[PDB]
């Protein structure tokens, strides 16, 4: 309802030090979490309140600019969190992290507007039922297979192919979707954002016309505060939720790096009080990735099929950022730098990709069996490419692999703009025949990298004939 | 800094072993086309270790050419091995020394990060 | 200079690109305008000659017709010896170059805050262009030491450290300012501010943080390895570690028929170019894709305090990647593009003139070029 | 919850074994009752399998005859997603396991005190057994994730942090908490508890401050690598760096 | 070889140079400072009766506070000052390790009431370090060629002492340890001894281009010295080195007082011909350490009749 | 006393390392902002102040003398430890132990390259 005590619900500014803005009520002290109207402004400056200090004075996040703040300043209580409005009225259109319009269009006209802090579905509220999704790509839709409302996590050393792949993922998924989809992108870049947005104009997806309009963007990046991407991410969220509930229809969701989620607080904890932890950290990055992600989730009443990113700071796994994060991932694809040399595209690697989808129930046995037996010649190859014959390949022991590393390098779609290879892709369809040869050894000789830069074994020799060996 | 050192010589060793590893192959097409004819019934009727079993044994083109042509392919699957039983087993290390970096690179990461606050944090 | 950058709909696409008149970058690496290239890289490695070559590259332009095809340099000296300073703008003074160029200084002495509101001093500059229609080229030389001399500033406000003592909004640091060098649209101005954020490479990480910080943000970036160079290997960039990101709306229609296989003929050949030192028995023919890596890189590798201009940057590495020069063993083809040169402004004027008609290359030319190569 | 764990004089000698059902566990490694079993392993690698296997071994066992050799169950969870719970609550419904068996959840939302008491809440379920001659098995489902969420809740108290934040008493956090599942003497009750307490290996390494912490209390650790697994070999067992410890006294006479 | 080779450059420079010099001894040995005066007395540098001397002498070293070893360096450094400017000559000056002046800050900083930085520092090295150098240059009124010197904190570059330093020093010479083992010295590396006139314009298209060939061999000779060939060397790909390694390994007069070997210099003179034959090929197979302890091409073969092998 | 009454003397100081693992103890109490490794900053005025002392006496002045030998604990084989540079970067001659030979029979055991006399050839007599 947002309406306050029959005593002042404004405070006067009493501490400004970047980021955080210490706030001071004296007849009607403002919960955690509520946000703040700062007057006195030239704009919209909402300061989330997010402490109780005692001697009847708060403490906020800035969502945006603390420039030219004044001790003194008068700040307003709304008298609930932030909440942006929430409906159908918000497709093909753009919000930022308060429910601003950003795109320019003017006023988001919507029957209502949800909280962006809401309580996480009850487990007497989840759903057992895996239903698989396909993609029809390489390592990502057969070995560390995805799902209805399942988490995708893609962990990215820094410029791997994190985002890359998201796009793609919208190209044979997002658009072919039936029911709404939504792209909150957090931290990352304002080009890609921007593109991003034309290209869904480019191919109708946002339809500036009609009403034609399936997905939804909220953004909150790089030029802005932590605060403002603390809660991006949540935003965008708060949207996909209202759909799936609300409205009962399967969503999806992209988020560009959700543990932006924590650079966030990662630069926000120690100057609001607290004590450091892993790296620096806070002592809540297992909290906050936690009761953040656990929203993202099917229900009774509703699925949100989900795509997520994260990234891995010095490109270091052994960062409790992309870590405590695998827990909530329906599938695994860490990206390796050292694979980026090797060009093999997408750097997904035959070790940590895993999947709580991928028994023969669902996948297949023949299919998951062959994973096995990918990754097994795999793991001896990873010792045998140096341990024992060193390097040089030859020596002895006889007893497909190098083959089957350039089958899953499925170059595709959205790397066209490096080498016109395009859309290298199609549903499983022939895999069969194929990647099995590869290893039992039947059709396996083809002269190595003369079968590098694509995937389906019927151009071993649709490439033979391109690099001919013989006389 | 430091594992950065002995992570270049692997790689260093990679290049020259690993490509000629093709080549422990190639020796033997370039062999067979013509051996073949003159073997079986077509007559009568690192760098590993196997050019030296038969040397320690001490303790005209007929033979000569005969044996040299088998034993040919007896001396280049040196380079098989050497690029294969050698390059098997000396991989790992890469694997190995890459996966501890992360290890210390985390770890310096996070003990001069203790430093910083162990007295920053406490003062007055 | 606390302004935030742009957003989604005043930008547009990043098109009409800036020429460094570096033959191996824009080449290889193209730099379109508005965007952010990140120059990482370790002492002594050129980062500061490649961006001093870059922006003397714009003289002809400077004072010649098309306005639009113009570019105004905003130099950023953050940490140097002032001295160092002084050898750029006497050096830049020599060939004009200062005449349509501002340049910052945050020397040493200065106290750490202006070595920290500088950037942010200079990404103003620009905007007067990237805001009134004209274009202009920063150049944010050591971020990196501006890393250094952030966390002094905030440490002694008490601000709780992080990370390397790095404030936490270590990445607000060089997420805003980046940010701030954005593609106008039409609608807005069209306009541009390209951003080159130089950086210090610690024995070659790449990866450390700020790096990360700023690696993580910019699209975009040239590696320059102290490890090669010496070797001749200048500019010494590695592929696989180092993109353009932007994709090839950059280069031209002429770099995209020549350079197409250019970076990432070398991006797997990395691994050949790390073996063929112990081939013998493989694919025989093999060898083609190594011999294209050791003869071209001997075109790959500019250097000097000359920049060649688009249209005879079309002229002698085209004449590799259609591989004509080829065969030949390397050594003296530096002698080629050299002398290909004082050869074409001797005899070949129409050549170079059909790009600035065609703007790409001629089924006609492509003959005349390789007449004059064979 | 906070209760001391016995001693000396109430506790025997781990005998009767306890049939995880898994032929390379028990034949390999046999767990037997009233003991602290460290099941260590990274990322997918089979951790919960196992526990639910070992669980769902004691089917026959709750409806058939001899009382004592039955088995009990409360099944810790700790951190996790509150659908992967639900996806263990259904299946071990399929399987009937469900009916004798107890299953609590401090999943992610919770605030970090509740994913810390959870398991001094585990106990204390199974200690109502081994303290009324039934047995019990009790599952920790990462200790390890209680250990991230453990060293926040202290450094908000301002509780001086030692290593990685780990208040320093990260021992007596997970010393305490095994140390109170033990064999108990006829002279005492003959009851039991047996605890496999479930731990994240970070790429391989098991020595991390908090495994150190854990397995140099814990008798006896099952290692699971996820660098053998899809080789096929699953469990995929560790010896060399995995033991039983309590000895032979676990393997009857069979094994 | 930090100091050693200070004492050396004194010896070529210092005395034959025209102008007067400066030795500011900050933090190391008190032995040293010693040793220095007298051997300055000995060489007529600083005479005590006529009025002929030449260096001035500012100390603060170890056994004081770092109060003084924080600004000892700035004490001779005030020194060099006043006489290239109210004095217009070109002076030159001896910072026996300059960044004595930051272990300093690194011993007061936190005792100040400071937050600590990398390895525990200070919020302030940067501009300490900064604030400092930029006085010891050159203007239009006279020039201070200077020489400094710079330690290496538990033997990492790592270290943002030596790092910070770099971008200050107008040629480098990072003196490895793993070289002493080696016995080359100075234990100048081949890599990273950088310089900001190292352009064919001043050092010759001659040189810089052998030199570039130096480290171009170098650079794939360090990864061959292990890489691909596993240490021992010998394998296939015949595809000078060693030689030149040994080449640069002058050990010249300040070394004196461990095995005889004197004097090994003489400025550019006979390069030519020298060091180029190595690369190219020429005169290059002289059986490997027969050139060892020595430089100038002249005694390959003026050796080979010391250690000689035939018959 | 004898460095400064013409006699001579021979000090050994039997784990400055020790030293140094007992040094911090004191001044954090004091709560002396620790730096690196918890020593104090002054981990180095802690040695130099110390070895500095034990010097060479001029007949002008006395002729006596002292010398100092400061033992020292090698981590594994590391001679450049924070307190071990502190130490190896002011004594002038560092003999170095090592346990890695010993058994060997290489004993003493010490290692040329990581191990000098710097004083130079003055202090071997003639003979040597
Ligand atoms: N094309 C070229 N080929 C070979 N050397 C060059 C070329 N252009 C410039 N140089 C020389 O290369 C070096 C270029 O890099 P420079 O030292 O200026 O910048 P940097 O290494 O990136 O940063 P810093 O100034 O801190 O060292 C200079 O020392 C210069 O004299
Ligand atoms: N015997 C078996 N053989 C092959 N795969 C199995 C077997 N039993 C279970 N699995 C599969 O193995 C995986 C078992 O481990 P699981 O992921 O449940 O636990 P974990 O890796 O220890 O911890 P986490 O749930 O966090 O990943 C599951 O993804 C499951 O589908
Ligand atoms: N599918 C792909 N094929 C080839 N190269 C790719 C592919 N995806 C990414 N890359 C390379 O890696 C770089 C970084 O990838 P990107 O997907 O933009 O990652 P992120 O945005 O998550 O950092 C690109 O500039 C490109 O060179
Ligand atoms: N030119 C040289 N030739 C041979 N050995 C040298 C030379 N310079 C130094 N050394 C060796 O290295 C040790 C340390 O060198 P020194 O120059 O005194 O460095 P610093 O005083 O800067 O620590 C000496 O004791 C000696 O063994
Ligand atoms: O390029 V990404 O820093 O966003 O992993
Ligand atoms: O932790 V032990 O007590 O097993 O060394
Ligand atoms: O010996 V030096 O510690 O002064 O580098
Ligand atoms: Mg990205
Ligand atoms: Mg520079
Ligand atoms: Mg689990
Ligand atoms: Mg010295």
């Amino acid at each position: 309802s947002a309406a306050p005590k029959a005593g002042t619900a404004t405070g006067q500014i009493v501490a400004v030090i970047g980021a955080v803005v210490d706030v001071q009520f004296d007849e009607g002290l403002p919960p955690i979490l509520n946000a703040l109207e700062v007057q006195g402004r030239e704009s919209r400056l909402v300061l989330e309140v997010a402490q109780h200090l005692g001697e009847s004075t708060v403490r906020t996040i800035a969502m945006d600019g603390t420039e030219g703040l004044v001790r003194g300043q008068k700040v307003l209580d709304s008298g609930a969190p932030i909440k942006i409005p929430v409906g159908p009225e918000t497709l093909g259109r753009i919000m930022n992290v308060i429910g601003e319009p950003i795109d320019e269009r003017g006023p988001i006209k919507t029957k209502q507007f949800a909280p962006i802090h809401a309580e996480a579905p009850e487990f007497i509220e989840m759903s057992v039922e895996q239903e698989i999704l396909v993609t029809g790509i390489k390592v990502v839709d057969l070995l560390a297979p995805y799902a209805k409302g399942g988490k995708i996590g893609l962990f990215g050393g820094a410029g791997v192919g994190k985002t890359v792949l998201i796009m793609e993922l919208i190209n044979n998924v997002a658009k072919a979707h039936g029911g709404y989809s939504v792209f909150a992108g957090v931290g990352e870049r304002t080009r890609e954002g921007n593109d991003l947005y034309h290209e869904m104009i480019e191919s109708g997806v946002i339809n500036l016309k009609d009403a034609t309009s399936k997905v939804a963007l909220v953004y909150g990046q790089m030029n802005e505060p932590p605060g403002a991407r603390a809660r991006v991410a949540l935003t965008g969220l708060t949207v996909a939720e209202y759909f799936r509930d609300q409205e009962g229809q399967d969503v999806l969701l992209f988020i560009d790096n959700i543990f932006r989620f924590t650079q966030a607080g990662s630069e926000v904890s120690a100057l609001l009080g607290r004590i450091p932890s892993a790296v620096g950290y806070q002592p809540t990055l297992a909290t906050d990735m936690g009761t953040m992600q656990e929203r993202i989730t099917t229900t009774k009443k509703g699925s949100i099929t989900s795509v997520q990113a994260i990234y891995v700071p010095a490109d270091d796994l052994t960062d409790p950022a992309p870590a405590t994060t695998f827990a909530h991932l329906d599938a695994t694809t860490v990206l390796s730098r050292a694979i980026a040399e090797l060009g093999i595209y997408p750097a997904v690697d035959p070790l940590d990709s895993t999947s709580r989808i991928m028994d023969p129930n669902i996948v297949g046995s023949e299919h998951y069996d062959v994973a096995r037996g990918v990754q097994k010649i795999l793991q001896d190859y990873k010792s045998l490419q140096d341990i024992i014959a060193i390097l040089g390949m030859d020596e002895l022991s006889e007893e497909r692999a190098r083959k089957i590393q350039r089958f899953l390098s499925q170059p595709f779609q959205v790397a066209e703009v490096f080498t016109g290879h395009m859309g290298k892709l199609v549903p499983l369809k022939e895999t069969i025949k194929g990647f099995q040869q590869i290893l039992a050894g039947d059709y396996d000789h083809l002269p190595e990298q003369a079968f590098y830069m694509v995937g389906p074994i019927e151009e071993a020799v649709a490439k033979a004939d391109k690099l001919a060996e013989e006389h | 800094k430091d594992i950065t050192r002995r992570l270049k010589s692997i790689k260093n060793i990679q290049k020259i072993t690993k490509s000629m590893k093709m080549v422990a192959a190639a020796k033997y097409a370039r062999a067979e086309r013509e051996l073949k004819p003159a073997r079986v019934y077509g007559t009568g009727s690192l760098c590993g270790a196997i050019h030296s079993s038969v040397a320690k044994q001490m303790k005209l083109a007929n033979i000569i050419y005969y044996s040299l042509k088998e034993s040919t392919t007896s001396e280049q699957s040196a380079r098989m091995t050497a690029m294969d039983n050698a390059s098997k087993n000396a991989s790992d290390m890469i694997d190995k020394l890459t996966l501890t970096f992360n290890r210390t690179r985390q770890a310096v990461i996070t003990k001069e990060l203790i430093e910083i606050i162990s007295g920053a944090a406490a003062l007055d | 200079v606390g302004l935030k950058a742009p957003g989604i709909i005043p930008r547009i696409s990043v098109r009409e690109p800036m020429q460094t008149g570096i033959k191996a970058v824009d080449s290889l690496v193209p730099i379109g305008r508005g965007q952010r290239e990140l120059i990482i890289g370790d002492r002594q490695t050129g980062k500061t000659s490649i961006a001093i070559d870059t922006i003397i590259n714009q003289k002809r332009f400077n004072d010649g017709t098309d306005e639009k095809k113009k570019l105004y340099c905003i130099y950023v000296a953050i940490g140097q010896k002032r001295s160092t300073v002084a050898q750029l703008v006497k050096r830049l003074t020599d060939a004009d170059a200062m005449k349509y160029t501002i340049v910052v200084s945050a020397t040493a002495s200065d106290a750490a805050p202006l070595q920290y509101l500088a950037p942010y001093s200079g990404c103003s500059m620009g905007e007067y262009f990237r805001d009134n229609g004209k274009h202009a080229l920063i150049i944010y030389d050591d971020l990196s030491k501006q890393a250094v001399a952030y966390r002094q500033m905030s440490l002694l406000l008490r601000r709780p450290p992080g990370r390397e003592a790095y404030p936490g909004d270590v990445f607000y640091l060089h997420s805003r300012l980046l940010e701030r060098a954005a593609k106008m649209n039409d609608s807005f101005g069209g306009g541009s501010l390209t951003a080159l954020p130089v950086i210090e490479t610690q024995a070659g990480d790449v990866s450390a943080y700020i790096p990360t910080n700023v690696i993580s943000i910019t699209d975009g970036q040239i590696f320059l390895e102290t490890e090669l160079f010496y070797k001749g290997i200048r500019p010494a960039i590695n592929v696989g570690l180092s993109v353009s990101r932007v994709g090839s709306a950059a280069q031209t229609r002429a770099m995209k028929q020549v350079a197409g296989t250019m970076k990432l003929e070398l991006a797997q050949y990395r691994e050949v170019a790390a073996f063929a030192q112990f081939g013998s028995d493989l694919d025989a023919a093999t060898q083609q894709l190594l011999s294209r890596g050791v003869r071209l890189t001997e075109l790959l590798k500019q250097g000097q305090y000359s920049p060649m201009a688009i249209e005879e940057q079309v002229a002698v590495i085209y004449a590799g990647v259609r591989g004509y020069l080829d065969k030949l063993e390397p050594s003296k083809i530096t002698k080629f593009e050299s002398a290909f040169l004082s050869h074409v402004v001797s005899q070949h004027q129409s050549l170079l003139g059909n790009i600035r008609s065609d703007g790409k290359i001629s089924e006609q030319s492509d003959a005349k070029l390789k007449e004059i190569v064979t």
